């Protein structure tokens, strides 16, 4: 009979941060392998069409990354701008709003994400290329931008059609509402909430700032591609063989009967590096389509509405999130609301008042030692016991751990406070 | 015609020695010689106004067939149409 | 071949701890500090989670206890005389011993 | 081969750790995600590798 | 005009198998292609960093 | 959009009108009392 129920509760804030896409690459097979030499160039076209399929399967993969981040960021069909005025019930959205006074428009929280992971290169340029994204940053902070006014100002009517207005408090009590809150609770307590609201915001702008580390999924994604590029450079150096390990040496060299064996050794070298080069960046495309897949996921659900999957959007019930920018990918702000400071009360599945058991419509009976009251699951708030509040199914006898207590009537009471005496 | 990583100076000037390995040539006239992030695009004009993205460029660059006879152009692509909600107490 | 950082005592004990918390703090474990709770209204709760009232559990408590205890000895002989059960371990563990 | 069947199992790894959050840490309303009928509790056990 | 409503009820327990983890292996691959010869090592060293 | 009538059966009641954020003024009809009235108000 004993049950622990919330008295306070803390809003908090986490961040989750998932890879988008890739780098995107492209490689001119023949000049790799034959650097400009017309003898390996023809002794390369007798093993067929490889170049053929290792040209498709690199440009493949540069298709999905742009449709992977089409497909997370780019889920409104319009682009929405905030108030003016940005005052939202005391909430403090600056932190995660474009702020006008920078160049490409970010948030403050989008330009140090921006700032902490790191067009010609010169390094790499032996026929290994890079493609820029089809988005600009600046097109990907604008669809977050269109997120997050289409999130604060309509809150979740925005991602199912047509954004509706809504105050941010009232969002707020209908988020409340959805995790089994009543609306009360926010209004009595809004100044709390938007409060810790900031507080939270501020603390991961900090948490960002001081963690080296914060962002490492990103920065790992950048480091394997850039690895994945520098030993695929490296191998050109290597000989297989060969008398020499420079093209230009052997055809200065040896006459065209021997050359056609040292290039032919130079070629499947460099043929079967260029095969685990792309076999690898396929592996990796696949691992970032999933993860994409699940940004893009989170986005409808978490960003775009309530989710009441566990852990989903973060820890704790979820109340909403908030998208920002990354390079390489998306961070996501989650907002949940967190039970602190429980109590524990005495319970009962059921009050016995005139033979009948009652049982709570919305919430749990709790006792203080003294006296009944039905309480809200997830706030404690004690009521009067009414049957107005309970339902009434069945005597007092087939529930086990039934106790007594008064169930009060407020039309029996009325009728008392109205004609009782008649005169 | 999109020349990838390449300025188009060092295109044009490489059009006009007689130095590049494709021997075929576009009519690279006047307006139709864009630079992009993504490289030198020869045969498209390109326009102030925004459009659906058709055949994508890169960097926020797409190209489309359109009447303005007709011709192929290149713009900025449009992202969405803007809607200004109005929030209120 | 490497050993798997968490040992299977270890595992056992997340298990054990995953039990522990769901069967005496019910949904409040996953979400923040666990709230104890007696386990029928831990059931009640969930039984309005899927449109049945609080009351079906309570008159008939013994009766779901009992549907509860005969299914899990179903589980336990289930496995113990289904060969195949488990054949998606099985077939990790021999795929990897093939590719070696 | 290893980094294919790697990928299929982290893919089965995510999944399983999709269904420890909803399925034992909460109640979910996916049909037939935790089992056939309506979903009340789930209950882990560890295995051999799973 | 016909419903049907259930009158009785089934608690009925399922079981869901899904893998986390494999074997994880390591390999030598200088002595796995050369076995301790030094000659082969050093025409191993040739082909690169594979 | 379904207008109803704010009553006492369609709303709840927390509080005193003084932390609520913009509460605004208006009557919320109590059917109970109303049918009081129009059963024994004059008791003859
Ligand atoms: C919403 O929050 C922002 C901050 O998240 C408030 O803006 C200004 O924020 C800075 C901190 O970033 C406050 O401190 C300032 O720090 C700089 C550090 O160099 C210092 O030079 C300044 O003198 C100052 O101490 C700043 O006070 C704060 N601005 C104001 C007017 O208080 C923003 O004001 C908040 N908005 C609302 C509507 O409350
Ligand atoms: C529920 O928890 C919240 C915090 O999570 C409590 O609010 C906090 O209440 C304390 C007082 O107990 C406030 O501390 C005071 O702040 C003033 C600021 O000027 C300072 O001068 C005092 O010396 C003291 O430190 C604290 O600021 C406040 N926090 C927030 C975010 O508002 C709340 O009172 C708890 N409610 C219940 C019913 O227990
Ligand atoms: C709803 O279904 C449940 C079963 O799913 C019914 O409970 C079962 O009721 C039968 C009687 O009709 C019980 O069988 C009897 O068991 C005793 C045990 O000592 C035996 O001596 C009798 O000869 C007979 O076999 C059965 O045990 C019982 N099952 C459980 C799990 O309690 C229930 O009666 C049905 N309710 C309705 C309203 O139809
Ligand atoms: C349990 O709660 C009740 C209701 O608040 C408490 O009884 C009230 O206590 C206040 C003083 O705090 C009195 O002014 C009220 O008149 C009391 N009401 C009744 C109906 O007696 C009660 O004291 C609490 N008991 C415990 C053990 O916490
Ligand atoms: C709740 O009150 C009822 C009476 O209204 C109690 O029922 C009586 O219980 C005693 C034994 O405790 C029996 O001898 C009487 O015959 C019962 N009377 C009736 C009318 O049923 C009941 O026990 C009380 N329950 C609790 C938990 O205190
Ligand atoms: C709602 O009505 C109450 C009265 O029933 C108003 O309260 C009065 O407000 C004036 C100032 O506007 C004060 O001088 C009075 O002392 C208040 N009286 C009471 C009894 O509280 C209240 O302001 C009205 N609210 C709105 C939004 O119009
Ligand atoms: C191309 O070259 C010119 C030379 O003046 C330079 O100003 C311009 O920035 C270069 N553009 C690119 C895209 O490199």
């Amino acid at each position: 009979n004993s049950i622990a129920i919330p008295t306070n509760f803390t809003i908090s804030v986490t961040t989750e941060i998932l890879p988008v896409s890739m780098t995107k690459t492209s490689v001119d097979c023949t000049m790799y392998i034959c650097g400009d030499s017309t003898e390996c160039s023809n002794l390369l076209l007798q093993y067929g069409s490889f170049c053929t399929q290792l040209k498709r399967a690199l440009t493949g993969i540069a298709v999905e990354q742009d449709k992977n981040t089409q497909e997370v960021f780019a889920q409104v069909k319009q682009i929405y701008k905030t108030p003016p005025i940005k005052y939202f019930g005391g909430f403090n959205f600056s932190q995660i709003l474009p702020d006008p006074s920078k160049p490409s428009k970010r948030s403050p929280i989008e330009d140090l994400l921006f700032n902490k992971v790191t067009l010609i290169c010169a390094q790499k340029f032996n026929g290994l290329t890079v493609l820029p994204p089809l988005l600009t940053d600046e097109m990907i902070a604008q669809y977050t931008s269109a997120l997050l006014a289409g999130t604060i100002t309509s809150g979740w009517t925005f991602g199912a059609g047509p954004a509706l207005q809504i105050p941010f408090p009232m969002q707020m009590a209908y988020r409340f509402n959805g995790i089994g809150v009543t609306q009360n609770v926010l209004y009595e307590n809004q100044k709390l909430i938007a409060n810790q609201f900031n507080s939270a915001i501020g603390k991961i702008q900090d948490s960002l700032f001081s963690t080296p580390s914060a962002l490492g999924k990103l920065q790992d994604v950048v480091n394997h591609n850039a690895q994945a590029l520098n030993t695929l450079v490296k191998q050109l150096s290597s000989k297989f063989g060969a008398i020499s390990s420079v093209l230009n040496d052997i055809l200065s060299r040896l006459d065209p009967p021997e050359a056609e064996v040292q290039i032919d050794r130079l070629i499947t070298g460099r043929l079967q590096s260029l095969q685990t080069y792309v076999t690898q960046q396929l592996i990796r495309a696949a691992e970032i389509r999933a993860s994409a897949n699940l940004a893009a996921t989170k986005m409808s659900e978490c960003v775009l509405g309530q989710s009441k999957r566990v852990d989903f959007c973060g820890k704790g019930y979820h109340l909403m999130s908030f998208p920002q920018s990354a390079p390489h990918g998306v961070v996501f702000l989650h907002v949940t609301y967190v039970p602190a400071q429980e109590k524990n009360f005495t319970t009962a599945p059921a009050i016995c008042h005139d033979g009948k058991a009652h049982f709570p419509r919305e919430g749990v009976f709790v006792s203080n030692g003294t006296h009944w009251f039905l309480t809200q699951r997830n706030f404690y708030e004690p009521q009067i016991i009414t049957t107005d509040n309970t339902f009434v199914s069945g005597n007092c006898d087939v529930v086990i751990g039934i106790v007594n207590n008064t169930v009060y009537d407020p039309l029996q009471l009325e009728l008392d406070s109205f004609k009782e005496e008649l005169d | 015609v999109l020349y990838q990583g390449v300025n188009c100076t060092e295109v044009s000037v490489a059009i006009h020695a007689d130095q590049l390995t494709p021997t075929w040539r576009v009519y690279s006239t006047g307006s139709n010689v864009f630079q992009t992030r993504a490289g030198c695009l020869i045969g498209a004009e390109y326009v102030n106004n925004s459009y659906e993205c058709d055949i994508p460029i890169g960097a926020g660059i797409c190209a489309s067939y359109q009447t303005q006879s007709q011709s192929i152009i290149a713009y900025t692509m449009s992202l969405g149409a803007e809607n200004s909600v109005a929030y209120s107490n």
